[PDB]
């Protein structure tokens, strides 16, 4: 290594090389199944690389016999040589990540700075990217026809990285073809590859019932009569230091030479690492050598490496590379070297079991993710060569149906929002995919060979079909947001898959591919009606009222009429109507023709809610009187405990009819009204302040609490309008329990404001690795995105931004419509933001606070008041004082003479 | 039979989608929306399921609602035994478990403990565990007098392998002041 | 005022659910999900368990007071409530709580299961055959065993047994039960693990006759049924296995164990019956894949070992595999292909699976 | 009713032949043909049972000839081979016998010199030279049951089989001069020669 290498001959070169790294690869390729640790054999191969890097440097001479005295370099010849570079493109790819991690100690280094100074030294890019293609056509050993990849290790797949950097490799990488080699053997290796994710079955046997020791279960056997039993040795506490006495002693014959101490275990366990305590007062009992039988069965002993020396050692640490079930353990230890009795203090057996509690506590070689690592580099590497990329992975077969048998398995190696990002630019280059990708997430979910009798077509048999999560909630709503051509197609997709489902809904009912179609994703129906709202809102070019269909409408309203109220996918279904009623207002006419309102149940007032509660909507339901025809009868039912009748079991439907009606800012405003202002004091004469049955009383006074807390949130004349009620109410002894459950929860609980949040960088920190259905509005949208917290007004904005993101130098900033390019302060809390908000051209009572997140007046705003709670309005009415008169390890007398103070 | 059916379809009926969530995912099966209560049963005591591996290869207190929880204070003194705790709003709140803990243990002879409730009552229901430890216990209730009102409550040789266990008091007795005496095994 | 407090409790603890999210065990993230439990849903439980031990304990001091309340009512002179011939006996069952209810049927099982250990011949005349019919078992069974409390659950779990043992439908009733339960498109919310211990045992208790495993084999080879040439579902199907092997299992303790790593610590079904399941079985086998998971081949192959053992005849590895599909399953073993240097095809358990899988068929076959 | 005997020897004999061009591994189908063949046979391993799978001759001459050029063949990769190859010669082939094809085959001698100057070449870790006890006993039988089968027949050549072995051990660049390999092995073929 010291030496300097000018004028010697190429061929020596040549042969050195080539010894060198064939030597280098028999080492790596062939190493002992028992590693045991108490100059080194791996630093000799560690210089040997050292070596070889110092000679692929060297310049090469016109001539080529001798290199260069002192273009054409020593690493062009060994790129030539296609042995030379299969070994060495080998040895690093049986390379785990741990030798690799040190990054250079270890011969994994050797081999990548080798590879990378191959890459530096190329006279051509071709030249470098030749063998690498040559490496993943030829698999193993070069086997061609079967279900057979080259395995890519972490450290080759940072190589091949590296060499992909530059945009001429990738242009070249798909000149040789490269992006379809990498989708094949992708299809290939997923077919081949089991999972060994913990999955259901672990769920259900860790219900019914890092590595533990095993030895205290078994049962230890020497097959020597004069041996002890040796029972002490497989007690779970350690002996003692300085105990000066051998738990077990064995004397030996002068014939013989080994000692036998078998262990059964009563189960065949995995096992990893085998740990042999001698006697730590004297290591002259301690054995010279430890050979290690195991057996599966448990009778027929099948050792594992050679005898490993283990004298003057204190502690014998045997650990198994490959761990191997063993049912039965065998230890044949050695007569010491100088005393001819045999010492020991502990033997344990460690390992783990499959199936309980002691079955718990390098992937890219094992799973098939890291050709889609290689294809997520190709696709989003360069944006200009994307496209062309694109195309390149368009003709594989089963490539979409592997990609998201990836995206919805448990995480072996890579995000899953990368594998969206390659999902999606897959479907975004032609339509056909788009409608592939859409058949793929909705309808079927299976492989388009589907052959089972050849055993080597790929199939996806083992996926559940129609599965929902939040990956393809993103897949679907960012391939219907997308303004390329074809969006039209993908949106009457959906739309079909939404009809197709209603009509078999319908079937299911009348009690006559079809597995997605009978069981929808309720998260699935929220996406396509937001990306319905979404594409309504950003006025798309392609006309989304010719897309709905009135007949779909129909079919979507008894879909959301023959479900339960209580069930989700109703609620999903009449989000999907809402969507239709903000887009065409006919329709919402047409659901109130069919309600017949020119004899409603709870399902029909949900329906009506959740359909009503776009602002056309909103308006059209205003205009009809339905809300007024509802409140004048359930004023006169009020002041009985045109006109309506009202059964006592409709009210707390009525109530919550009213309450998700009044979510909006209108009918928020209505519910201030002349005409609903009797209802308040009128429920509150109904309840009495202690007939109605007691269940009927406590779902009324829930309905009731609910519905004044809808009506005063963050909306400032009607919290003044409800001291003005409250304060009438108190004027007219003690407090009732309904009285002191409006008083705390409508008035010291601190009022929540629903907040929405648009970020063009998604959010990934309020996302789970679970699925799960929370139907919400239309407007707010879905996807990684679009963020939506329901938060009190005493939080901070900083507080906010660490919710939605972790963001631990650019930072993420929050702005506002109203605001217009003006950064918000991470000091102020959401009570004074909708001050400002309610100052400027934002109306009171607003459904949600829209704030806009971008990567990068504010003490102002500080200065700010917040908004006055129901609380401050009320106290300065004066009924806190009406409050302390009504009323019958802090002191009693403090709290007594706060009230009389209270009175002041 | 035709009852047991007809109630049972009632019974899922009165179910709610959020009670089952809570049976489905924390194992919690009373119903806590329903204020109302019918009965508390109290055998043995200090997410709930039985092993039906162990069970399918005891008496219970009954009522207790009419009745009242109460907190006692060992304010007399005890020979031989310590009270220790483990570790009519105030009565309607359940007492601590207090479980007596003797320093040093002697086969074949006598130790109490003596307790106190401070007012008198009128108590129906005794529920003392089994204890394998124990060969006898009994149990000595006084009013005003030490000895004047004093009576013997119960005389129990089977607490080693049986429960003292009492349901009801008919006629009730008026109690303020309680020893309990312990033999252990011999 | 305990009234008022448990009203706080009960808002703030139904607010709390309205905050929680379940999801149903349908695929392998929402396993990984209960199997990691991740420290936010750790801190959500540990809050709705706080609010439900608030709930539960001032619902009780609420009925105390109020019994205590009805008590001085009477000591006052006011009669307590008393009971209306003139009122139906069906508004009475209506009007009544529902704890009320489950003391009832409680007290009714605890009767019945008296009844049932009768002095006279162990046997009740009629309720044996003409009260409890096909379709009321399957109803009871539900409205007890998904709604009910694990005690309730269990007693008219054992109760059935003892009515319908031996009626000859009770093979097609709980191959029925298991399948509308555990269908993946049920909707239906339970905790579906207890009831599946409900239905080992109840398996268990009817286990002398043969039909009833019969019958799960019989459902077993019906949901197979598209991968011989449909939809196939993993999660059902690995149920049906599990109950398969718990009783194959439970056959071997009342009759070391080659199959003891899976455990955590006149039965002779006939061949021609069982021919197809197993052949289907290794279908299954030969057909896994990433979607696919070497934590069900464990089963598959105890399951398949266990029935080819389990026949008179036992089945000979010639009618069980073709002869390609023989030479790949030994790839599946030993090739390149499959397992390759240190990487293992599905670990090193599901070799070793596969290893004492053709064991039990050639010692099955060769004794 | 059929036997799965013969197609088990058609599939076995097939992996045999695909044991040249990489396509299975070498020691794991030892494994599996060992661990078929002793439960059938109850368990545990006997040098006098018979296999129930039948290999062919070119089989044998294809796992002899893996055997004859395999890199660095581990050390219970050479206990199975010598289990495994016991087993062959109480296997009868369907004439000559498959001792008698054993040890008439060139690349056993190969076979034996690799086995016998095999040592550590890896050295990754601190191992001892010697084989161990299991090792010396299944060489033990293995060269007792080729003298066994070709006692009757031709002794002969196994008897210049076993001094070719000491021959090629003992010239220059041998394991007897270097020092390589087991010492024990190499005592218990001397003692058995």
């Amino acid at each position: 290594l010291e030496q300097n290498f000018e004028v010697v001959s190429v061929s020596t070169i040549s042969a050195v090389i080539e010894s060198v790294t064939f030597l280098v690869h028999h080492y790596i390729t062939c190493s002992d199944k028992v590693m045991s640790r108490s100059m080194t054999r791996d630093q000799l191969m560690f210089d040997l690389l050292k070596l070889v890097n110092i000679l692929v440097q060297l310049p090469l001479s016109s001539n080529r016999e001798y290199s260069a005295r002192v273009p054409a370099c020593v690493a062009d010849l060994v790129l030539a040589n296609q042995q030379i570079m299969s070994q060495i493109l080998s040895a690093l790819g049986l390379c785990n990540s741990s030798a690799m991690a040190m990054i250079a100690i270890s011969v994994g280094d050797g081999l990548f700075t080798i590879l990378t100074t191959l890459s530096k030294k190329a006279s051509t890019v071709h030249m470098m990217l030749q063998p690498i293609l040559t490496y993943m056509a030829c698999g193993y050993m070069g086997r061609q026809g079967s279900l057979a990849t080259c395995q890519l290790s972490e450290p080759l797949l940072w190589f091949i990285l590296r060499v992909l950097d530059t945009s001429d490799a990738l242009k070249a990488f798909h000149d040789m073809g490269g992006v379809q080699l990498i989708c094949n053997n992708m299809v290939t290796s997923t077919r081949a590859i089991v999972n060994t994710a913990r999955s259901m079955v672990s769920t259900i046997m860790k219900f019914l019932d890092g590595i533990h020791n095993f030895a205290p279960l078994g049962t230890i056997t020497s097959s020597s009569p004069t041996a002890q039993p040796a029972e002490v040795l497989l007690q779970a506490t350690p002996p003692h230091r300085r105990a000066r006495s051998a738990a077990w002693s064995y004397i030996f014959l002068p014939e013989e030479a080994w000692c036998d101490l078998t262990i059964h275990l009563p189960s065949a366990v995995l096992l990893k690492e085998i740990h042999i305590q001698p006697h730590l007062a004297s290591l002259a009992t301690c054995p010279s050598s430890v050979t290690v039988e195991v057996s599966a069965d448990g009778v027929n002993m099948l050792p594992l490496s050679t005898p490993v020396v283990t004298s003057g050692l204190t502690y014998i640490k045997i650990q198994l590379v490959k761990a191997e079930v063993a049912s039965a353990v065998c230890l044949r230890l050695h007569r010491p070297r100088d005393a001819s009795t045999l010492g020991l203090s502990q033997i344990k057996l460690l390992g783990l079991t499959a199936f309980g509690t002691t079955s718990s506590a390098d992937q890219v070689s094992k799973t098939s993710i890291g050709w889609l690592r290689l294809l997520h580099h190709c696709l989003t590497h360069i944006s200009d060569l994307e496209g062309m990329m694109a195309s390149a992975a368009a003709p594989t077969a089963n490539l979409l149906q592997t990609c998201a048998a990836l995206l919805m398995s448990p995480y072996c190696g890579m995000h899953s929002p990368n594998i969206e990002v390659v999902l999606v630019k897959i479907g975004l280059q032609s339509t056909r995919i788009g409608l592939k990708l859409i058949d793929i997430l909705l309808r079927n979910c299976a492989a388009s060979g589907s052959d089972p009798t050849d055993l080597n077509s790929p199939l996806l048999f083992g996926r559940l079909n129609g599965l929902s999560s939040d990956s393809t909630i993103d897949i679907l709503y960012q391939l219907g947001t997308t303004q390329d051509p074809g969006t039209k197609d993908r949106i009457q997709a959906l739309l079909k898959w939404v009809s197709d489902s209603a009509k078999m809904a319908a079937l299911k009912r009348s009690g006559r591919v079809e597995y997605g179609l009978l069981m929808p994703s309720p998260s699935h129906l929220h996406c396509v009606a937001a990306i319905l709202w979404h594409s309504y809102e950003l006025l798309v070019e392609y006309d989304l009222p010719a897309l709905l269909d009135r007949e779909l409408f129909e079919l979507l309203f008894n879909w959301s009429m023959s479900l339960p109220c209580n069930v989700v996918l109703k609620k999903a279904v009449d989000s999907l109507l809402c969507s239709m009623c903000h887009i065409h207002p006919n329709y919402f006419s047409l659901l109130m023709g069919w309600m017949g309102i020119i004899s409603l149940t709870e399902s029909h007032l949900a329906t009506l809610a959740s359909s009503s509660q776009s602002p056309e909507a909103i308006k059209q339901l205003l205009d009809s009187g339905l809300p007024s025809l509802l409140v004048r009868s359930l004023a006169s039912f009020c002041f009985s405990h045109n006109k309506m009748p009202i059964t006592a079991d409709l009210v707390a439907p009525i109530l919550r009819f009213l309450t998700e009606v009044g979510n909006s800012h209108i009918m928020k405003d209505w519910l201030g009204g002349s005409e609903v202002n009797p209802l308040w004091t009128a429920l509150l004469f109904l309840l009495c302040h202690s007939v109605l049955t007691t269940q009927q009383r406590t779902a009324i006074e829930n309905a009731t609490v609910a519905f004044f807390l809808q009506c005063i949130s963050c909306h400032p004349n009607n919290q003044k309008l409800m001291a003005q009620v409250l304060c009438e109410l108190f004027q007219t002894g003690n407090i009732s329990g309904f009285v002191r459950r409006l008083f705390l929860q409508l008035m010291l609980e601190d009022e929540k404001v629903t907040m929405f949040l648009q970020s063009p960088c998604p959010l990934y920190k309020g996302r789970i690795n679970a699925t799960s259905h929370v139907i919400q509005h239309p407007m707010f949208g879905a996807g990684h995105k679009f963020r939506t917290l329901h938060l009190p007004v005493s939080t901070t904005l900083s507080d906010v931004l660490d919710r939605v993101s972790d963001t631990p130098v650019p930072v993420f900033h929050l702005f506002h419509r109203l605001l217009a390019g003006q950064p918000l302060p991470a000091e102020m809390t959401l009570a004074q933001l909708l001050t400002l908000l309610y100052d400027r051209k934002l109306p009171q009572g607003y459904r949600s606070i829209d704030l806009t997140v971008k990567l990068g007046l504010d003490e102002s705003l500080l200065e700010t008041c917040p908004i006055q709670s129901p609380l401050q309005v009320f106290a300065g009415m004066g009924g806190l004082a009406l409050i302390a008169e009504r009323l019958p390890p802090i002191p009693a007398h403090s709290l007594a003479a706060f009230g009389l103070f209270l009175r002041l | 039979a035709a009852l047991l059916t007809a109630v049972s379809r009632q019974l899922q009926d009165r179910l709610t989608p959020l009670e089952a969530l809570l049976q489905t995912r924390y194992g919690l099966y009373s119903s806590p929306f329903d204020p109302v209560l019918f009965d508390l049963e109290m055998s043995g005591s200090s997410s709930d399921e039985i092993d039906l591996s162990d069970v399918l290869s005891f008496t219970s207190l009954t009522g207790l609602l009419e009745v009242e929880p109460l907190h006692f204070t060992c304010v007399s003194t005890s020979d031989g035994t310590r009270i220790e705790r483990d570790d009519a709003s105030h009565f309607l709140q359940p007492p601590p478990h207090q479980s007596i803990i003797i320093e040093r243990m002697h086969s074949g002879a006598r130790r109490f403990v003596t307790l106190d409730f401070g007012r008198p009552i009128l108590l129906t229901d005794v529920l003392i565990p089994t204890c394998g430890d124990l060969a006898s216990l009994s149990i000595d209730i006084w009013t005003l007098g030490e000895e004047v009102d004093g009576r013997r409550l119960v005389v129990a040789t089977d607490i080693s392998t049986h429960s003292l266990i009492l349901h009801d008091l008919i006629p009730p007795p008026v109690c303020r002041f309680m020893k309990i005496t312990v033999i252990g095994r011999y | 005022d305990i009234q008022c407090r448990y009203n706080l409790a009960c808002h703030r603890l139904e607010a709390l659910l309205q905050s929680i999210d379940l999801p149903p065990l349908n695929s392998a993230n929402n396993a990984q999900y209960f199997l990691r439990k991740p420290d936010k849903a750790v801190e959500e439980d540990s809050r709705v368990f706080s609010a439900y031990q608030d709930c539960i304990q001032l619902q009780l001091q609420l009925n105390l007071a109020h019994n205590a309340v009805q008590r001085l009512k009477v000591a006052i002179g006011a009669s307590r409530k008393l009971l209306n011939e003139t009122s139906g006996p069906e508004d009475l069952i209506q009007t009544s709580s529902t704890e009320q209810l489950r003391t009832i049927v409680r007290y009714l099982l605890d009767t019945l299961l008296s009844l049932l250990h009768s002095s006279n011949g162990h046997s009740v005349p009629a309720v044996l055959q003409s009260t409890f019919h096909a379709q009321a078992c399957e109803e009871l069974f539900k409205h007890l065993c998904i709604s009910g409390t694990p005690k309730i659950r269990l007693h008219t779990g054992l109760l059935l047994v003892q009515l319908c043992g031996g009626e000859r439908w009770w093979r097609q009733f709980l191959s029925n039960v298991l399948q509308e339960l555990y269908n993946s498109e049920q909707l239906l919310i339970f905790p579906q693990d207890r009831v599946f211990m409900l239905l080992s045992c109840i398996g268990q208790r009817s286990l002398s006759n043969s039909g009833v495993l019969e019958s799960l084999l019989n459902l077993l080879d019906n949901l197979l049924s598209p991968l011989q040439p449909g939809v196939l579902d993993i999660p059902m199907i690995s149920w049906v296995v599990m109950l398969v092997s718990r009783l194959l299992d439970y056959v071997a303790t009342v009759e070391g164990n080659q199959w003891s790593f899976i455990n955590n610590n006149p039965f002779t079904l006939a061949h021609d019956r069982c021919i197809s399941v197993v052949q289907k079985l290794v279908l299954f086998l030969l057909s896994m894949d990433f979607t696919c998971h070497a934590d069900l081949l464990l089963f598959v192959c105890k399951v398949l070992a266990r029935i080819a053992n389990a026949t008179r005849p036992t089945i000979h590895l010639c009618e069980i595999v073709n002869e390609p599909q023989l030479e790949r399953l030994l790839l599946l073993l030993v090739g390149t292909d499959f397992n390759r240097g240190d990487i293992s095809w599905g670990g090193a358990w599901a070799q070793y699976s596969l290893t004492c899988m053709l064991q039990d068929i050639l010692a099955g076959e060769l004794l | 009713q059929l036997s799965s005997v013969p197609m088990l020897n058609v599939c076995f004999n097939k992996l045999f032949s695909m044991l040249q061009v990489h396509h299975v591994q070498l020691e794991s189908l030892l494994q599996l043909w060992l661990t078929l063949s002793l439960n059938s046979s109850i368990f545990l391993y006997n040098a006098n049972r018979i296999p129930v799978i039948s290999l062919n001759q070119a089989s044998i001459a294809s796992f002899l000839t893996v055997l004859a050029w395999y890199p660095n063949t581990l050390l219970r990769t050479w206990c199975l081979v010598l289990h495994s190859l016991t087993l062959m010669t109480n296997m009868q082939l369907n004439q000559e016998t498959t001792a008698h094809l054993l040890v008439s085959d060139p690349n056993l001698i190969h076979v034996l010199v690799k086995f016998l100057s095999g040592t550590s070449p890896h050295g990754t870790n601190q191992h001892s030279p010697q084989v161990g006890p299991t090792a010396t006993q299944a060489m033990q039988e293995f060269l007792t049951r080729l003298q066994v089968h070709l006692s009757s027949t031709c002794p002969q050549i196994f008897s210049e089989l076993l001094l070719k072995l000491i021959h090629i051990l003992s010239t220059e660049r041998g394991a007897f001069q270097t020092g390589q390999g087991p010492l024990d092995a190499q005592v218990k073929l001397l003692e058995f020669t």
